[PDB]
């Protein structure tokens, strides 16, 4: 079937439609190996949390839900965050940075709030993996011409030689900062609302 | 009196929490078409950062922080979870009150006002105190002027917003792209402070 | 060791003191009181209630529900209430329906008002009367290829109030009805055969309700009688389950018992001294067989009035001896009757096309004065349209302009 | 709400549960993997150690073994410049400079600034080619958020910054911060001076791009500004009277035989 | 004493000589459906009617009681229709003296009168046509009361009448009409006029308010802007002079007075000067042999503000003192965009034309451009003197923004008071047709 | 071709409605008197290029050395081949064609690339091509370096057409200036074309600081001429004798330019008086201040004034309509946060010698906002009917 995981990549994604996780897709987007990382860490945290949630979702007081969603989601960061520093230490390094902005991601949070607190356990799960799918999407994609653009590499490897090493690309500048990341989305959304009309917002 | 003025114009300007370092996008992009639906959500968010900085800031300096109340004892790995849970505590308090007093802004912000508590300012803002180890009354000034320049920011996005009312955008563009440019040459014209130091 | 212990409990004792902090002042912005919802208004009869609720659900559980017709979400915007004390603004949603001129007077949607403080309420008395009766269906015939005629009495001797152009609402339950068992004339099921028809079912899950039109006046006392087409899926798309409702009603028998829920106001003619002009087609002929029958017979007004109807073959149409005895016995009533495709076998003489056209060529073209004259429409969404365009193209107003869009 | 969610027992209860579960596996993930943190930390030390002095190695076994064998740590006294007695291999440096109530500095005589401290006893690291010491390793350190880094000499000090120079410890904005994720610019310090025919600190971070072949000139970070500037002072402070001047005056005069 | 200082007097040539002279004959006069705002007519005659003076020709549906009548005797020769059947004008031929009479009554009578009595003669004469409300420039409900009539005993248009003229002649009808406005009111009654002398009505309510200075100081919209500020909850009516000598003739005689004072000027008229006709009149009988040979416009009204009378609208409107003509301009200019422009008018100084005072142009139907978006250098609060943000509201407007527009004034304004921001605009927008979309879409809603 | 025809000749049209009459101005005639206004500048510009490059080249090169410098550089051979003199010797004609065969193809790819992108857009949305785009570009190719790489004056004008303005829908419809934001673009995207010590003289090999950068470094006695060894003085700087920005460097023939259409009433007067309150206001602030240690304290407004591109920003940019606020309250509010912003820059920010573009493009932003208070000031005035 999976015809769930794949929703959120292009009809709903969370960046291009709803506005969810601007932050770390500006921060993280300079290099493709720390958007890759920060893509899986974030599909991994909202499926977990989106799973745990639903399992207790008709015992939480409306209240309280907002401290019970939020100290579920900060205790599952806090432990990967230990988990990868004690054996994935490159790894850690690469994420510590940002490691604060993984619970503030309103991924996370919003699918709980909209989905986990209303739905069964495992289709909760699978709409966290699909949402961090529509994520890593957007963050492959803007940090493709970053990191090419700004550096004239992909995943660090050299695609285009610089005039520094001999070669002849002169890197832009601007792609190392985070207008480039607001310019590179907005055209992403017009492709997207090109190609998927129904998407696009009413002139009233 | 000059140093926290300094630090207030700092909070304010220099350091940006919207226009510098790029933080609480989501609802500044999202809920940016109205001045007074703005303003609104600016105030709340100025006193949600002007109670969470001081109340982390006491916490962190009796409990959390290493030797505080035993010696030997750490306890440093509760940080975000202590400061995250004061943040969805304050949120739930003002969800409240909003529904009793405010109905419009209530209902103008919808599925946003219960994340405000993930928005990455305010969070952002503790972090940065613990980091800088800021004193009490460092901590009200530096929450309330982060609060304060994270308002101003969205507030002009709004004004921009309704000044392009006379605009033809694509379609493809209109509503999320075009914001989304508009807020890239904003960060442009806020690179005027980069290296000033105060 | 020791360091877990410490952890453990001061987080525990932290989280505590929060949400300790949260229930008080909780306990202080949330009220817990009664509510006096004047339901009636001017008396102050009101209904006790616990807060946190929906108007439309409290209602409903007093029994003095309004017209609801999608359960929430403002998309119908049926329900209609007038409130002048109570919630303190207007949702955005409800704009959508409400003009500024009605929510200046109170106007709102019963499902987005929520409750939270004492209210009064302005219901008409036409609400406060509403009431529920139980009828016997004395016959279910077939008028057309896909039309039924299907008539109710009251028991007791009671007649429903009720004015022209009104509808009820019909109650059906959870039932799985199979198209095979449907009674239809050898004269209208020649097309069910070469269709085959026959081979369709359907299913009901949990009990629904749907809006009808009676096709009778007044005067007509303790009979209801109603005009109910197939909902067949449609040929684009043969795998289509077809409809539920109109299914059930089809199975209806001589002698079974139905269900309805009252009358209610709307689609009125206006009492002026203009001339009127009813055009109805398809399975609109309930609304303007009840107006003009209302019309020459009751008040007997002298209003000079016109029915121009468009069927699609000879077979389809019918009451031809009822408006044909009309016209005999009042000289102000003039009815005419066009085909949109009739077939070879009907070898029809007259007036052919669609039914705006005809109407445009034999009567409105040559007339003094279109705008002066009130239009009542009833009909397929398509000739809907393309009556409007032609009006509007002649200069008619919108109040002028009368329609009841029951769906073709 | 639901049920009986409203109800204080119902909330309590439900919050007080979860904060026990929450609270007891992050205690325990945090408690227990302490040790292996720190090992990590301290390999990842021995390391960039090792790939300032130029010794290739990869893998635990390879950086240990490496380590204690190519490298020998030492303690300096800073005022003086002199060796100082052993235990060099379980120094911290950076606890030392908060206790024993060390050396506070003046507002003067700070630069690279939010140090506020300085330890009275230093550590070099110095790389043995076979018995005897080819040249040494400085570690020093500067503000923009925290930067420490490990500075390399020559015996020779004033005319060559060997090998070049690596960022062990920051944590400046990805994009701008390229003072480590670019080596092309950790490529440029090899071969500068450190010093003037004065001798007094000439290490210059040149805005815009040092001049082709320049002495003494390192281009600085584009778009990072303060950073830049952090870098500056950090040479202006570790290179003076109140850093590794002395050391590096015995240096060049014979400390290192 | 008001001075407008913001504003333009448009020196525009063919300027009139304020001498009454008598006019052409007239054989047809029409009533314009399309000059009332929000009316949807019904007809009570049919062509081929004999009709009186005074006889009800149609009735409005959307305001109940309100009647249009004939201003002359004579017979129904055409009922001219558009798109969608709208009416555009019912043509009568004059014959014949008939007329219908009411009630008249002495001088000292007229202040005294019954409000409801003063209505309803009003109504059945149609005279009541000759109001108009603010906001929307409508006909008042019949019903309904206003606080505040203003009389506009001034023009500013250019090429218009002198009102002191005409006023002069018709002292004792001028005052007569004051002193039934005055009984009518209920509140004040505002005689706008300039410094020179008119004559006066006793009454306490009925004032007299002198504007000083350019175009528009004599416009009814200024003239509430400083007095009488009108919103939803304050509703002024407005008349002019011409229109009050035709009530106190009314109340006087018994008899509906239709002789109409106007000016025929323009750059293409031989002799401008003033002359009397009649209300409705056919506008090709009165130009003819009085303009200079080629092709022209004739206005109805103003350059400013008027209408174009050509075919079955070329007739006087109900609201209009004075006939324009000037050419048509449709020659293409070889780098007339760019030259230095002694012969040209603008209100920025980037022609040779302003160094010259005094200079009178002869100006034609030309646009001096194409269609633009808006660039605003200023224009627009150089000839704006109300307490409004011009280009915001022009903006809004451009827009569609009615709750803006609403907000920033638009209530308060007619669509002559937006003429001199067409004029001055450099994207060639036309603000009045926008003005009047955003009004009617706020009383639809409302 | 239609082309040539729609600008060359005028429309032809009458009025359809309404004023029957019209002002004889258009946007045409707007567009094409503001390209005209910087003439002067522009010409100033070219010579003074050309002249202080040969004058640098004659301080570095002679004889044989300067020779073979001349036979490998296309704008110098191109020079002496149409008549002109590389030698010191050389005059104004010689020191003006120099300045164009650096100006007329930065500008010529300016015109080409900008037209295309504005072609391109009205076609797709089927509009007629207006004027601005004129504007626009003569602006953009006066405010860079001399020595400006052509594909990067072909980057930055396709940010500042595309970017800031025909997705907003084109001319009146944006918020932000083009030609400043297509600076901003090449300012961020590759600073060593754009700035320091090699890009603001076009002389081979010669390295020199401008004004602002020697005040920044030592005060008003660190400003020398190091290609002829003079002392920079402030008649110098007004008149226009020093490096830079094309044509940024006359305040003379600036102010004759600006001085025309403010009479004409095309740019706001109110809009230049607050620059120069601002200005004056935070620089004399600076100066009673005083400071030991930064020498950008001690500098007057009148160096202010003819110094970096502050009167070319002031009279030429900040003027443009459609960035600026719309009400006059909101536009003295608008120049004088322009001239505080610029002033501040100069001062107290050490990454940037000149804060002129940025001071304009962080004021853009907030326009609407002193528009927005001014709007509800009257709103309230009509809620309480005026008096
Ligand atoms: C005031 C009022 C008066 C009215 N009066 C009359 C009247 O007098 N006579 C009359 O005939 N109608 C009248 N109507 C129309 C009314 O809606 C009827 O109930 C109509 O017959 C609807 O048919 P139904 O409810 O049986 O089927 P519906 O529930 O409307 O469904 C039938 C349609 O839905 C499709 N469908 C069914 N199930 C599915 C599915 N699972 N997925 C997708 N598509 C599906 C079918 O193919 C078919 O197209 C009136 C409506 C109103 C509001
Ligand atoms: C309108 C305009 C705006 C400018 N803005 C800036 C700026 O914001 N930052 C900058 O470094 N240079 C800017 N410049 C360039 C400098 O003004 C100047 O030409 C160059 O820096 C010469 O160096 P100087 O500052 O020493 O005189 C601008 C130039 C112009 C014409
Ligand atoms: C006085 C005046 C100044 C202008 N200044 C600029 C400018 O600095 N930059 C620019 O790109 N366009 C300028 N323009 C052109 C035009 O107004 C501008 O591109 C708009 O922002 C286009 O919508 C100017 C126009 C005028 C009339
Ligand atoms: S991810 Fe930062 S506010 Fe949404
Ligand atoms: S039930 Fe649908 S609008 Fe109220
Ligand atoms: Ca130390």
């Amino acid at each position: 079937l999976k015809k769930s995981v794949l929703a959120p990549v292009l009809d709903n994604n969370p960046i291009a439609l709803q506005v969810l996780g601007v932050c770390s897709a500006l921060a993280v987007t300079t290099k493709l190996e720390t958007a890759f990382v920060m893509t899986l860490a974030v599909m991994f945290v909202t499926a977990l949390s989106n799973f745990f949630v639903s399992l207790i979702r008709n015992h939480i007081p409306n209240s309280v839900r907002i401290i019970v969603q939020m100290a579920i989601i900060a205790s599952l960061v806090i432990v990967v965050d230990q988990i990868l520093k004690a054996y994935l230490y490159d790894i850690s390094k690469q994420l510590s940075v940002f490691v604060g902005l993984i619970i503030t991601n309103c991924i996370v949070m919003g699918r709980a709030e909209a989905f986990a607190m209303k739905s069964e356990p495992i289709p909760s799960f699978i709409d966290g993996i699909g949402n961090g799918l529509g994520y890593g999407f957007v963050l492959m994609t803007v940090g493709f011409f970053r990191e090419l653009l700004g550096s004239g590499k992909l995943f660090g490897l050299e695609v285009l030689p610089l005039i520094s090493n001999g070669g002849w690309y002169q890197p832009n500048g601007l792609m190392l900062l985070a207008p480039s990341a607001f310019f590179l989305i907005g055209f992403m959304i017009w492709a997207i609302r090109t190609f998927k009309p129904e998407q696009v917002e009413a002139k009233e | 009196m000059e140093h926290y003025i300094s630090l207030l114009v700092k909070s304010i300007f220099i350091e940006n929490m919207a226009l510098s370092f790029f933080l609480g996008m989501c609802t500044f992009l999202a809920v940016s078409k109205k001045v007074k639906t703005s303003f609104g959500l600016g105030i709340a968010v100025i006193v949600v950062l002007t109670i969470s900085v001081p109340v982390n800031n006491l916490v962190y300096n009796l409990v959390l922080k290493p030797d505080a109340l035993v010696e030997g004892v750490d306890l440093s790995f509760l940080n975000f979870i202590t400061f995250i849970g004061v943040i969805a505590a304050l949120v739930q308090i003002l969800e409240m009150i909003l529904d009793r007093f405010f109905p419009p802004l209530y209902n103008a912000l919808g599925i946003f006002l219960p994340l405000i508590t993930v928005n990455c300012a305010i969070f952002g803002g503790v972090s940065f105190m613990v980091q800088r180890d800021y004193s009490f009354a460092e901590s009200v000034v530096y929450g309330f002027g982060s609060g304060v320049g994270w308002m101003l920011a969205i507030v002009a996005l709004a004004g921009i917003r309704e000044k392009m009312k006379y605009s033809d955008v694509p379609p493809g563009l209109r509503g999320l792209g075009i914001t989304f440019i508009t807020a890239g040459l904003m960060a442009l014209g806020f690179m005027s402070f980069s290296g000033v130091q105060l | 060791m020791s360091t877990i212990i410490f952890g453990v409990v001061m987080f525990t004792l932290i989280i505590l003191a929060l949400v300790l902090v949260i229930l008080f002042a909780k306990s202080k912005l949330v009220p817990t009181g009664d509510i006096t919802i004047s339901i009636n208004g001017d008396p102050e009869k009101a209904i006790v209630t616990q807060p946190g609720g929906k108007l439309l659900t409290a209602l409903a559980g007093a029994g003095v529900f309004v017209s609801s017709a999608c359960g929430g979400g403002g998309s119908c915007g049926q329900c209609r209430v007038k409130i002048k004390s109570g919630g303190g603004d207007i949702l955005p949603t409800e704009l959508d329906h409400i003009s500024k001129g009605e929510a200046r007077e109170g106007e709102r949607l019963a499902c987005q008002v929520a409750v939270k403080a004492d209210m009064d309420l302005e219901l008409p008395e036409e609400i406060f009367g509403v009431k529920k009766w139980e009828c016997t269906v004395i016959s279910n015939d077939n008028k057309a290829t896909f039309i039924k005629e299907l008539k109710l009495a009251i028991p007791d001797g009671e007649s429903v109030p009720f004015r022209a152009g009104g509808y009820i609402q019909i109650e059906a339950p959870a039932h799985h009805v199979k198209y095979a068992d449907f009674d239809v004339p050898e004269k209208y099921r020649g097309d069910w055969d070469k269709f085959n028809l026959f081979r369709y079912e359907s299913k009901v899950d949990e009990p629904i309700i749907r809006a009808y039109s009676m096709a009778n006046y007044p005067e007509e006392f303790g009979i209801i009688m109603l005009n109910v087409r197939i909902a067949t899926p449609p040929p684009n798309n043969p795998n289509v389950p077809p409809g539920q409702m109109s299914s059930y009603i089809w199975s209806l028998k001589a002698g079974d018992k139905c269900t309805i829920s009252g009358p209610f106001g709307e689609f009125f003619a206006k009492d002026t001294d203009a001339e009127m002009v009813f055009i109805g087609g398809g399975a609109g002929m309930a609304p303007m067989r009840s107006h003009i029958f209302d019309q020459l017979k009751r008040l007997k007004s002298k209003r000079k009035m016109s029915y121009w109807y468009g069927a699609r073959s000879k077979r389809e149409m019918f009451y031809v001896e009822d408006f044909d005895g009309l016209a005999a016995e009042n000289d102000n009533f003039v009815w005419h009757c066009a085909l949109s495709d009739p077939q070879p076998e009907d070898n029809w003489t007259g007036y052919t096309g669609f039914i705006h056209n005809v109407l445009y060529e034999n009567y409105l073209k040559d007339h003094e004065a279109p705008e002066d004259c009130e239009y009542y429409m009833c009909g397929p969404p398509m000739m809907n349209a393309a009556v409007i365009n032609m009006l509007k193209n002649l200069g008619v107003e919108e109040e002028n302009i009368l329609l009841d869009d029951f769906g073709g | 709400m639901a049920s009986n969610n409203d109800s204080i027992k119902k909330t309590l209860f439900v919050v007080i549960a979860l904060s026990l579960v929450c609270s007891i596996i992050v205690s325990a993930a945090a408690v227990g993997l302490r040790d292996k943190q720190k090992e990590n930390a301290a390999l990842d030390k021995q390391s960039k150690i090792l790939q300032v002095a130029g010794i290739e190695a990869k893998g635990s076994k390879q950086i240990v073994e490496l380590f204690n064998k190519s490298i020998e740590p030492r303690l300096v006294d800073f005022n003086t410049g002199d060796f100082v007695e052993g235990d060099a291999a379980n120094y911290d440096q950076r606890k030392a400079a908060k206790e024993a109530s060390e050396s506070i500095k003046l507002t003067a005589e700070q630069d690279k600034a939010k140090i506020q401290r300085r330890a009275n006893v230093g550590v070099v690291y110095l790389v043995k080619d076979g018995d005897k010491t080819s040249k040494v390793i400085l570690p020093v350190h500067g503000n923009g958020l925290w930067s420490m880094m490990y500075a390399f000499v020559a015996v020779e000090t004033d005319g060559n910054t060997v090998s070049g120079l690596t960022y062990y410890e920051q944590g400046e904005t990805p994009g701008l911060g390229g003072e480590v994720e670019n080596p092309a610019w950790r490529a440029q310090w090899v071969g500068k001076k450190l010093f003037d025919e004065n001798h007094k600190p000439a290490i210059k971070i040149v805005k815009g791009g040092a001049p082709q072949g320049s002495e003494h000139g390192v281009d600085g970070l584009s778009g990072a500004y303060l950073t830049s500037n952090g870098v500056q002072n950090t040479f202006d402070f570790w290179l003076g009277d109140m850093g590794f001047g002395p050391f590096l005056t015995k240096v060049r005069d014979g400390g290192l035989n | 004493m008001i001075t407008i200082k913001k504003g333009l007097d448009l020196p525009i040539a063919g300027t009139p000589s304020q001498v009454i002279s008598d006019g052409k004959a007239i054989k047809k006069v029409a009533l314009l459906g399309e000059e009332y705002v929000g009316m949807r007519p019904t007809m009570h005659v049919r062509v081929g009617d004999e009709v009186k003076k005074a006889q009800i020709l149609f009735e409005d549906k959307k305001n109940p009681g309100v009647k249009f009548t004939s201003p002359v005797s004579g017979k129904v020769v055409e009922i001219n229709r558009g798109a969608k059947r709208v009416l555009q004008s019912v043509v009568i031929e004059v014959a014949g003296d008939d007329q219908v009479t009411f009630d008249k009554f002495e001088a000292n009578q007229l202040a005294s009168l019954n409000r409801d009595a003063i209505k309803t003669q009003l109504v059945e004469s149609g005279l009541w046509t000759a109001f108009r409300t603010r906001p929307f420039s409508k006909v008042p409900a019949i019903d309904s009361t206003s606080e505040a009539i203003f009389v506009t005993a001034m023009d500013t248009n250019p090429l218009a009448a002198e009102p002191t003229v005409v006023i002069n002649e018709q002292s004792e009808a001028f005052v007569a009409g004051l002193d039934v406005l005055s009984a009518l009111t209920t509140g004040k009654v505002y005689v706008c006029k300039k410094g020179t002398s008119l004559p006066r009505s006793q009454q306490p309510n009925v004032e007299e308010h002198v504007f000083d200075g350019p175009h528009p100081a004599g416009l009814a919209g200024t003239h509430m802007h400083f007095l009488y500020p009108v919103s939803a909850d304050h509703v002024a009516w407005s008349i002019n002079y011409q229109d009050v000598i035709a009530v106190g003739q009314l109340f006087l005689t018994g008899e509906l007075y239709t002789q109409r004072v106007v000016s025929l000027a323009g750059p293409v008229v031989n002799k401008p000067r003033l002359v009397r006709t009649v209300m409705g009149a056919s506008l090709e009988q009165l130009v003819d042999s009085e303009i200079m040979p080629g092709e022209v416009r004739i206005i109805s009204g103003s350059v400013l503000s008027g209408t174009k009378a050509t075919g079955p609208h070329a007739y006087l409107g109900r609201y209009h003192l004075q006939v324009s003509v000037l050419r048509e301009g449709r020659d293409k200019e070889l780098f007339g965009w760019a030259m230095p422009g002694k012969n040209k008018f603008s209100v920025t100084r980037s022609f040779l034309g302003h160094l010259f005072k005094g200079q009178v142009y002869n100006m034609t139907t030309t646009t001096n451009g194409s269609d633009r978006s808006m660039v605003p250098i200023g224009n627009y609060e150089k000839v704006m003197p109300l307490d409004m943000e011009p280009t915001l509201l022009l903006r809004d407007l451009c827009a569609g923004d009615s709750d803006s527009a609403v907000r920033l004034g638009a209530l308060e304004l007619d669509e002559e008071d937006l003429a001199l921001c067409t004029f001055v605009c450099p994207g060639k927008y036309e603000y009045g047709q926008l003005l009047r979309e955003c009004l009617d879409k706020i009383e639809k809603e409302g | 071709y239609e082309a040539a025809a729609t600008l060359f000749y005028t429309p032809g049209l009458v009025t359809k409605r309404s004023s029957h009459v019209r002002d004889s101005v258009d946007l045409k005639r707007i567009m094409i008197m503001v390209w005209l206004a910087v003439f002067p500048a522009m010409f100033w510009g070219m010579y003074n290029a050309g002249g202080q490059a040969i004058a640098a080249l004659n301080h570095l090169y002679s004889g044989d050395q300067l020779a073979a410098i001349v036979a490998g550089n296309w704008h110098y051979w191109l020079t002496e081949m149409l008549g002109g003199t590389m030698s010191s010797d050389a005059g104004w004609g010689s020191k003006m064609l120099l300045g164009a065969t650096y100006f007329l193809p930065i500008y010529a790819t300016v015109f080409i690339v900008g037209g295309f992108w504005e072609v391109l857009f009205c076609m797709v949305r089927k509009h007629e091509v207006n004027e601005g785009f004129f504007v626009t570009s003569i602006l953009f190719a006066l405010i860079v370096p001399p020595t400006l790489p052509l594909w990067q004056a072909a980057l930055g004008i396709t940010f500042g057409v595309v970017v800031a303005k025909e997705v907003f829908g084109g001319t009146g419809r944006n918020f932000l200036n083009p030609a400043l934001a297509g600076r901003a673009f090449l300012f961020f995207a590759y600073p060593a074309q754009i700035s320091g010590d090699l890009v603001w003289t076009a002389a081979d090999g010669y390295s020199g600081a401008t004004a602002l950068s020697q005040w920044a470094q030592g005060g008003a006695g660190a400003l020398i001429n190091n290609a002829t060894g003079q002392t920079i003085t402030w008649m110098d700087a007004f008149i226009g004798n020093i490096p830079g920005s094309i044509g940024e460097v006359s305040t003379l023939a600036l102010m004759i330019g600006a001085a025309f259409i403010v009479y004409m009433g095309i740019a706001s007067w109110r809009i230049i008086g607050g620059v120069m309150i601002g200005m004056i206001l935070l620089s004399t602030l600076f100066n009673v201040i005083g400071s030991d240690t930064n020498a950008m304290f001690n500098m007057p407004w009148h160096w202010h004034l003819v110094l970096g591109g502050f009167a070319f920003g002031m009279f030429f940019m900040a003027t443009d309509p459609v960035s600026a606020s719309f009400t006059n309250s909101g536009k003295w509010a608008y120049g004088i946060l322009i001239g505080v912003m610029c002033v501040l820059i100069r001062v107290v920010n050490p990454a940037y010698p000149e804060g002129m573009m940025l001071a304009i493009l962080f004021a853009n932003l907030f326009a609407p906002l002193f528009d927005h208070v001014v709007v509800e000031r009257n709103i309230k005035r009509r809620l309480a009917r005026y008096g």
